[PDB]
């Protein structure tokens, strides 16, 4: 039908759940603190 | 029929597919053994005038899916113009550096002309101008092994 | 989690009179079905009391 | 290239001689008499591994037997496939309306909608073979096949491209071919003879179509008027569309069947629906002509269809 | 054992069955395999490594 | 039967059901027991059905539950030494009595662990030439295109498109068929167009009766008369046979 | 110009410095390595451990090329271990319960324990059950479950009874020390079977399920009718090419979008049509053609043909539509599953489509690297190892449906395909190949067998038609017919015959009628009758002279008479009466060509018939397909067959054996093309020419054809069949029994070896001896194999195409 | 400007039976679980 | 679920992030 | 006494791969709904013969039930009644250390160490 | 059981004729007592 399909302009296709281009490459590089405890 | 297909003709000159698929959907989930492919005609007509030339190829695929009812010369030329009008629909200035896109809308013609010969509507009974451009495009997108 | 489960889910072409009586119907089985408590998910910054 | 010895070597020779014939040689002629012979007999195979051996090009007649031969078996994919092979392959050889009627006759005979309307479209043709190769069909030969194509599309009830086929008979005027060929032929008997001829509705009224054509009138309109009826009260039935037909007027049937159905000639519907396959309907079976003619009539006349219509129900409009 | 390699039709058994080597001449045909008859008994060895 | 005989949608819920790509193989049954009674059975994952909620993220099958608003939007604070608020006392323990006040603890080391929030990732270049995660409707306006270190990790649909257009489409390429297999011509079709046969010699069956046909059309008997065989001209040697040892 | 790209925009490093701290700069007798960090190598290993590379999952480096180091893909942005695992993993394990063995183990047992056999059919080596479990299964003396031992039994008894304490499976004793270990492992309860496991099996178990899984790879039919993931009609694997596996890994992923956000597209339409269509079906929404198809047989389930309605059809069409619907909805579920978050396209089961991987091709190279002319050693020890890597990924979109336009949207990558990578499109899509009765007959076998001897050496050329065999389809009316007397004769019901020839009425003498394929005694085209051509009556009333005589009464090319008459070519010299006696045949008749032959019902199909052992005219009815009445009407009416050997069928036969195979060869249309060798034969009088010498058995090493093979097989002498024949013939002259009473069916001794009967063989022998005593060569030559000698060798391997060894070809 | 095609399940969803879905329910082809549906059941339906 | 997506997502012209 | 067509036909309705039972109309519905009453009156085992609680008890027989709840399906104002009097008693009747066990190993060790107490206050 | 057989057994021809019209499955459906519609499956590769 349309050679660009329609999920990629459509507002009403768009995904609830886009969950965008740095949030994930952010939140992926990280490393929590390895000292959680007191003694390990 | 010929009060609901003019129902649906009317509404595709006036540009009102809203209600056009409407009145489609009424009848296919009625009497479908009563729609022939003169409304269909209309289907492919006003969605080719509100320039939905994605609902115009739902459309076609539907009816090379469905083969009753069969599609009349003059559904084969509504779709084409439909797809060359489309071709020629022009994008936009941020999309516009590199060349004039939707002529890539003028892919699907020959697979239109195979889905034709396969639904048994001959080609060389369409319209000479616009087998001009559908000539043009069969030597634009077009080649032989 | 009930209403699917005894299956009184909203239905797409449903009228006012069945709307109503599913209503009341799973309210029945709702208010006098015990409530689950794992499924109490503390998020973000909430107090869980 | 890839196909380099083959394309040059075909080219280098075998080209259309300016006198703007096909390259017909001399070594190929007992070979082509070998393949139209075989495929003559039936022996499909058997001209098929010989036109294994076709050098150069073929003369159209031997395309002619190699798709005759597939009438019977219904070879409707190899009779395709020889077809192809001359049709723009061998400058256009097999571009002829006798081969184009053998295909179709193929197509009718494996009941292939879509087989007819391709063999409709290459007689149709394009302007690069009907101008550039100069490979168009005589007249005679496209109203032949159009007629044959609207013999197998309204006996296959396929109203909808029968009518398609009939547009371009309208468009073409070639809907008084038949009688024209009647009259052609009934004025190579007067030439013949040695007298002078002449071009007129006299003529006309005066071949023998016409003359068997007019006296049916009565009964293909009485059938008409009858199915419509009888379909009204079936599905409203007090009133019908349909027009007075003068019954015992014997007379005004045809002219009123031109006024009932305008929009197709049944002149040509009732002089085309008298054969059923070469046998003359109007001589024979005569109540078989009636509901013939009277189903291509119904089919081929889109004010027919309207007649004809169902009760469908009505939608009531809509607000939120 | 030096066995003489015997094929009674299926006539001469008092049940008839499609007998293999005739299934055998029936795929050489099908698929045109050719039928080796110098073919010893005796070297029917498969590649073990393999 | 064979393997199985299927039904209407019933209505159900899942009793057991295992994630682990080995404890549920392909396909994965899952261990449910109906709406009717609570028929237990494993009937796989094709013959059920999910109240989707939304039609695209992953799981559908659970709301969206929205969470409270910050006016202090960018000031939140994360203590990491315990992100998850694991160490918090939940109820009143028997053990709280012998507790020292908070006298001495002088520096409570969750005050001291807590982040805003700002801290704990970096926007570094990667993130200032961060690539995207998904098809780019258009990149024009990327005038931090190549010169200031990004690349595309889609290629756009406009560029897409471009590549497209510009190029035809092989008429090889949509396998229309309507006729059927042609069993007597096709293979036998005009010997330019014709279907050259590659492989072994066991497919050339045409050429090769043509070979025959040929080399006796040129070979005449009175040149392949003279040709010996090896033991025709070995014969006059004064020893021609002696048997293999 | 063409080196004015290699061009530059900033001003250069300008070398105004020193040498950095610690840079190797040449002192005198410094070995000095230039590459080597000076500081960071010698700072000490107790500080900086052995880390060369961050601590991070392998896969996010790439080995350089031509750099003795190894980069990052992503430009040195890097995510740690704990990126490569779900939250929390346990070793960053993929499940937490159990390592990379423990995994496809417990997988194994548990796809075993749901396995199903008639689900396993028509799956590739996927279906193939557990090799072990199967097998210990399989076993025969697993069958028996041994019991524990008495004396256990007594010694746990002697404990628990008597000594008050009760013994424990090693998973229940507490072997630790410190902390209790309750609960205690709720497999403390297993069952013990020898059947399940240990994994005991037998060895042609073991072997016939191994290479029965390695053949049977590629009988995968991609395309089944399954719901969701494993029910597809169009299955593409694009297998994207690429000289990097990050390139492609890459380029997998965009791709895989790419055609996420197309097939999603797609199904979308195609789902919008098939919901549109299941809207509002019922028994006024139905087409004639579809009735036509639906009705077009000529008997069914209920013993009579079946009328299918609009509403009969109008249910199969809604569960069809169903079942696309199904499958489509599935698709597009799979397609907005993956998210940017935890997208997964290493599994279908999440994505539509799926990556799969292909083992890359991998073309590792010894080489040389000196040219030293002099030392082969110097060469050798030089030898560097270097390889033409080249990966893959395989998207497989197995979409439910073929969508031409979705495929042309697929053909274009193609073209904005990434850099050095390229694809190869798989394409499975189902099909319709009919199957049809006047072409491809399922007739009965021949009267004539077609032996060994037509499947020899170019006898699949010469010997052999192209299948299928050209039936004439056009019958010429005898002059005496019926309308039902041609329909006897050519095996159709009268109306059938009627049908397809539909312009007739009334059949008139000498015309020719089209055939049903529904007719059952269609004869093959040129008959196997060699026509004859007497020349007995000419216009002359006393001889046929010329030559072109034949050419118009036989209505051919003269190139067909004077082709096929080879001899008569020679004695006629154009006028015949000139034709010497020497050829016979020649003179007094012309042989006709094949091309011009006359095919009957007495060369076609059979007059006689084989009687069977049991065979009661009864039977003989049942098999030729004709009446029991008929049978004894044209064989003289005879009783019992038992007292006979033959028997007549009478053509009303619609069943007939037929006289030659169909499809075979017949010789004319290859003396056709020995014509100047027949020629010459008959001209030069070649009686024959040996090919071996008149002695050629009395030397059994010398002549060796190029088709003799060993072990060459020993004359045989009378009676050594057995030990009852040995003991009947050779030893006890007068024993009672002639041979071992044998079953008067076939023995397949030479199993599984179909070899030629009537050909006295050996049987694979037994004792180890023979071998070492056979007169077998060893194989001193070079080693060829038909398709590996394209290669060559074994080290210069050749290959046409860069493709991955495990390559699954459609 | 249309809606993204839902997912729903349009032939295996128990929808309300109108006045013009129940003037045909003496004709459809459906199954037993709608016919022995617990919200609306229509096999009720025909044999009233 | 996003709430007056039809004046937010779908008719507010920068998605509701920019501010015009 | 049935055509080999109609087992053929059975086959080959089975050697599918996911067969789908076809939609029907309510006639036929009826029809076989009335048929399996009539066989099902027959198939059942005694305790399913005559009071079951659906249509295929005594004929389904590999069903995996979970059927444990008795005591939840009574009335629960009457559960805490009972048991307000059953457990009493227990606490006056015996003193041992088989509930204070029980409590601990159901985990009720709050329960359970002062069930100690009046354990030995008994 | 007979109306079973009825409502399920699909012949060839249906079968064909279905998933040809409305899947697009390519290759004729024949009407003869002689043409058998298998479907089969077509693999290969189109490498450009």
């Amino acid at each position: 039908a349309t050679n660009i399909p329609r999920s990629a302009w459509d507002p009403a296709h768009f995904n609830t759940n886009w969950s965008d281009s740095y949030s994930t490459e952010i939140a992926a590089r990280r490393h929590w603190p390895a000292k959680k405890w007191s003694i390990g | 029929i010929s009060t609901y297909e003019l129902v649906m003709l009317a509404l595709s000159l006036q540009g009102n597919m809203k209600e056009a698929e409407s009145v489609f959907s009424f009848l296919r989930r009625h009497h479908n053994e009563h729609v022939t492919i003169g409304s269909f005609n209309a289907l492919l007509l006003g969605h080719r005038e509100c320039r939905q030339f994605d609902r115009c190829d739902a459309i076609w695929q539907e009816l090379v899916d469905r083969r009753w009812p069969r599609a009349s010369t003059l559904t084969a030329e509504l779709y084409l113009r439909s797809i060359v009008d489309h071709s020629y629909t022009p994008t936009s200035g941020p999309l516009q550096r590199f060349g004039n896109i939707n002529v890539v809308e003028k892919k699907k013609i020959p697979l239109v002309l195979a889905q034709m010969d396969d639904l048994g509507i001959p080609r060389a009974h369409l319209s000479r101008p616009l087998m001009d451009e559908v000539e043009d495009a069969l030597r634009k997108f077009h080649i032989y092994k | 989690r009930i209403a699917l489960l005894h299956g009184l889910e909203p239905v797409a072409n449903e009228t006012a009179q069945e709307r109503d009586a599913r209503r009341e119907k799973l309210d029945e089985i709702c208010e006098r079905t015990p409530f689950d408590e794992r499924e109490l998910h503390t998020n973000d910054d909430e107090m869980q009391v | 290239g890839p196909f380099f010895q083959e394309d040059h070597y075909f080219r280098r020779s075998l080209r259309l001689n300016r006198d703007g014939t096909v390259p017909t040689a001399a070594h190929e002629a007992p070979l082509m008499r070998k393949i139209v012979r075989l495929a003559q007999r039936g022996h499909l195979k058997a001209a098929c591994e010989e036109y294994r051996r076709v050098t150069t090009v073929p003369p159209v007649e031997v395309y002619r037997a190699l798709t005759a031969c597939c009438i019977p078996g219904g070879l409707i994919a190899d009779a395709v496939a020889i077809f192809e092979d001359g049709n723009s392959k061998l400058f256009y050889v097999a571009r002829d309306g006798e081969v184009l009627h053998n295909v179709m006759r193929c197509a009718i005979k494996a009941k292939n909608r879509v087989r007819v309307m391709w063999v409709y479209n290459v007689m149709r043709g394009r302007y690069y073979e009907n101008v550039i190769v100069r490979a168009e069909i005589d007249p005679i030969w496209r109203y032949r096949i159009a007629l044959l194509a609207l013999e197998y599309f309204l006996d296959h009830n396929c109203a909808e491209e029968a009518g398609t086929v009939y547009s371009y008979l309208v468009e073409e005027d070639l809907l008084q071919c038949d009688v024209h060929l009647r009259v052609g032929l009934h004025m190579r008997e007067a030439l013949s003879k040695g007298k002078s001829v002449g071009l007129s509705d006299e003529v006309l009224r005066a071949t023998s179509l016409v003359t068997d054509v007019a006296t049916v009138a009565p009964e293909v309109a009485r059938e008409l008027y009858q199915r419509h009826v009888e379909a009204l009260r079936e599905n409203w039935s007090a009133h019908g569309l349909l027009t007075a037909l003068d019954f015992t007027q014997k007379d005004d049937a045809l002219p009123w069947m031109q006024q009932n159905f305008g929009d197709v000639d049944v002149a040509s519907v009732l002089r085309w629906a008298r054969f059923y396959h070469s046998k003359d309907l109007m001589a024979k079976d005569r109540p078989r002509y009636l509901a013939r003619a009277v189903a291509w009539i119904e089919l081929l006349s889109k004010r027919s269809h309207m007649m004809e219509e169902a009760p469908l129900t009505y939608m009531r409009k809509s607000k939120p | 054992g030096v066995h003489r390699v015997g094929y009674t039709h299926p006539s001469t058994l008092p049940v008839p069955c499609a007998q293999r080597w005739d299934l055998r001449l029936a795929r050489a045909r099908i698929f045109q395999e050719y039928i080796e008859e110098k073919a010893p008994g005796a070297w029917q060895l498969e590649d073990e490594r393999s | 039967n064979g393997s199985r005989i299927v039904s209407s949608p019933q209505r159900a819920v899942i009793v057991a059901y295992d994630r682990q790509p080995f404890f549920n193989p392909e396909p994965r049954l899952v261990r449910v027991a109906f709406q009717s009674d609570g028929s237990v059975e494993e009937v796989p994952l094709a013959n059920i059905m999910i109240w989707q909620r939304r039609y695209h993220g992953p799981e559908r099958t659970v709301g969206d539950e929205s969470r409270r608003f910050s006016p202090a939007s960018l000031r939140r604070y994360i203590d990491v030494s315990d992100p998850f608020n694991e160490k918090k006392s939940k109820g009143e323990h028997f053990l709280d009595k012998y507790e020292a006040a908070r006298t001495s603890e002088v520096a409570a080391g969750k005050y001291r662990t807590t982040k805003q929030i700002t801290e704990i990732d970096q926007w570094t270049r990667f993130d200032v030439s961060r690539a995207d995660n998904f098809r780019p409707l258009s990149i024009s306006h990327r005038r931090d295109y190549i010169r200031l270190g990004y690349m595309h990790r889609y290629t756009p649909w406009e560029w897409i498109a471009v590549q497209e257009a510009d190029q035809p489409l092989i008429a090889e390429q949509i396998r229309q068929d309507n006729i059927g297999t042609s069993y007597f011509f096709s293979l036998n079709r005009y010997w330019r167009y014709k279907a050259r046969p590659h492989g072994y010699i066991r497919h050339f069956d045409n050429e090769v009766r043509d070979l025959f046909q040929f080399v006796d059309g040129v070979t005449p008997w009175k040149q392949a008369q003279k040709i010996r065989t090896y033991w025709e001209v070995r014969a006059h040697h004064p020893m021609p046979q002696f048997n293999r040892p | 110009y063409y080196w004015s790209r290699y061009r530059m925009p900033t001003q250069m490093p300008k070398f105004d410095g020193p040498a950095p701290i610690a840079a190797p700069q040449n002192m005198n007798s410094t070995k000095t390595n230039e590459f080597i960090d000076p500081i960071d190598d010698k700072f000490p290993l107790s500080i900086r451990g052995p880390l060369v590379r961050p601590d991070v999952p392998e896969d996010q480096y790439v080995d350089s090329w031509y750099v003795c180091t190894s980069m990052t893909h992503h430009l040195g942005d890097y995510r740690p271990w704990s990126a490569s695992a779900p939250p929390n993993a346990y070793r960053f394990r993929p499940y937490n319960e159990f390592d990379a063995k423990g995994r496809e183990y417990v997988e194994y047992m548990r796809q075993f324990a749901r396995y199903d056999p008639r689900k396993s059919q028509g799956k590739g080596q996927k279906g193939f059950p557990f090799r072990d479990a199967y097998l210990t299964k399989m076993n025969e003396a697993n069958r028996t479950t041994p019991p524990p031992t008495l004396e256990t039994i007594m010694d746990r008894a002697v404990r628990e009874k008597h000594q008050h304490a009760r013994v424990l499976s090693p998973m229940q004793v507490q072997r630790d020390v410190g902390r209790s270990e309750t609960p205690l492992p709720c497999a403390g309860n297993i069952p013990v079977d020898r059947s399940q496991f240990p994994f005991c099996w037998k060895t042609e178990d073991w072997y016939e399920y191994e290479v029965a899984k390695v053949r049977n790879k590629r009988f995968v039919f991609e395309n089944t009718e399954e719901d969701g993931i494993h029910g597809s009609e169009v299955t593409y694997k694009i297998v994207l090419e690429g000289f990097w596996d990050h390139h492609v890994m890459k380029l997998a992923e965009d791709v895989c979008m790419f055609l996420r956000d197309v097939g999603r597209q797609v199904t979308e339409e195609k789902l919008v049509a098939v919901r549109r269509v299941m809207e509002g079906l019922t028994g006024g929404a139905f087409d004639p053609e579809l009735i036509d198809f639906f009705n077009a047989a000529r008997a069914g389930p209920f013993g009579r043909p079946d009328e299918y309605d609009a509403e009969e059809v109008a249910n199969f069409v809604r569960a069809d539509l169903k079942r696309l619907e199904e499958q489509c909805l599935n698709v597009i579920n799979r397609c907005n599953v993956p998210v940017p978050g935890a997208t997964n396209i290493y599994d279908p089961q999440v994505s539509w489509p799926y990556v799969e991987k292909l083992e890359p091709w991998v073309r590792m190279a010894e080489f040389w690297t000196s040219s030293s002319d002099t030392s082969f050693t110097e060469l050798e020890m030089s030898t560097a190892h270097y390889e033409f890597r080249k990966y893959f990924r395989v998207i497989i979109c197995k979409l439910p449906f073929q969508s031409t336009e979705f495929e042309k949207r697929m053909y274009d990558i193609r073209h904005w395909l990434h850099r050095q990578t390229t694809c190869e499109f798989h394409t499975i899509y189902r099909k319709n190949v009919i199957h049809d009765g006047s072409v491809f007959p399922t007739e009965h076998d021949p009267a004539t067998p077609t032996t060994h001897d037509h499947h020899r050496m170019f006898s699949f050329a010469l010997d052999w038609q192209s299948a299928p065999v050209n039936r004439l389809s056009v019958a010429r009316v005898l002059e005496g017919d019926d309308w039902e007397r041609v329909a006897q004769r050519l095996g159709c019901s009268v109306d059938d015959l009627k049908e397809a020839n539909p312009a007739i009425e009334e059949l008139e003498a000498g015309a020719v009628l089209n055939v049903p394929g529904g007719a059952s005694r269609r004869l093959t085209s040129f008959g196997a009758a060699p026509r004859v051509l007497p020349l007995q009556n000419p216009n002359n009333g006393k001889r046929i002279r010329t030559w072109e005589d034949a050419a118009t009464v036989l209505d051919c090319t003269v190139e067909e008479l004077q082709q096929a008459n080879g001899h008569a070519a020679l004695t006629y010299k154009q006028t015949g009466e000139n034709g010497e006696g020497e050829f016979g045949p020649s003179v007094t008749e012309l042989n006709v060509p094949l091309s011009c032959w006359v095919s009957t019902a007495e060369t076609e199909f059979s007059p006689v018939e084989l009687v069977f052992a049991g065979d009661t005219f009864a039977t003989i009815a049942q098999r030729l397909r004709c009446s029991e009445e008929a049978l004894k009407k044209a064989n003289d009416g005879q009783s019992d067959l038992s007292h006979a050997r033959f028997v007549r069928v009478p053509a009303e036969a619609k069943a007939p054996r037929r006289l030659l195979e169909p499809q075979l060869r017949s010789q004319a249309a290859t003396d056709v093309l020995m014509t100047r060798t027949i020629a010459e034969e008959a001209a030069y009088g070649i009686k024959n020419i040996p090919d071996l010498p008149s002695n050629a058995s009395k030397f059994p090493h010398e002549y060796h054809t190029p088709t003799s093979r060993f072990p060459t097989t020993p004359k045989e002498k009378e009676s050594e069949s057995d030990w009852m024949a040995y003991t009947a013939r050779y030893l006890d002259k007068q024993f009672t029994h002639p041979t071992e009473p044998t079953p008067i069916y076939n023995v397949n001794k030479l199993w599984p070896m179909q070899q030629v009967p009537g050909k006295i063989d050996q049987t694979p022998f037994e004792e180890d001896q023979t071998w070492l005593l056979n007169p077998i060569p060893v194989q001193q030559l070079e080693q060829h194999h038909p398709e590996k000698d394209l290669q060559d060798l074994p080290f210069v391997n050749h290959e046409q195409f860069p493709r991955s060894l495990e390559w699954t070809a459609p | 400007s249309r809606e993204p095609e839902s997912s729903v399940s349009q032939a295996h969803i128990t929808v309300a039976p109108t006045v013009d879905e129940c003037s045909t329910l003496d004709r459809r082809w459906e199954s037993m679980q709608y016919w022995f549906n617990d919200q609306h059941p229509r096999l009720v339906i025909y044999l009233r | 679920q996003l709430q007056s997506r039809e004046r937010l997502i779908l008719g507010t012209h920068g998605a509701g992030v920019v501010q015009h | 006494g049935t055509p080999d067509t109609i087992r053929f036909a059975w086959e080959s309705i089975l050697q599918e791969d996911v067969v789908r039972v076809p939609d029907v109309t309510a006639p036929v519905a009826l029809f076989l709904t009335l048929v399996c009453i009539h066989e099902g009156n027959r198939l059942a085992s005694v305790e399913w013969r005559e009071s079951s609680s659906s249509l295929d008890e005594g004929i389904c027989s590999s069903d995996n039930t979970q059927q444990r709840p008795l005591l939840a399906l009574l009335n629960p104002v009457v559960k805490r009644r009972f048991v307000t009097k059953m457990v009493e008693f227990l606490l006056r009747s015996h003193s041992s250390n088989e509930f204070s066990k029980l409590l601990r190993k159901h985990g009720l060790h709050d329960l359970s160490r002062d069930v100690a107490l009046c354990e030995a206050m008994n | 059981l007979f109306i079973f057989i009825r409502l399920s057994y699909v012949p060839q021809t249906g079968l064909a004729a279905m998933a040809q019209r409305f899947r697009r499955r390519i290759g004729p459906i024949g009407v003869e007592s002689f043409q058998f519609n298998i479907p089969t499956e077509v693999g290969f590769v189109e490498h450009y």
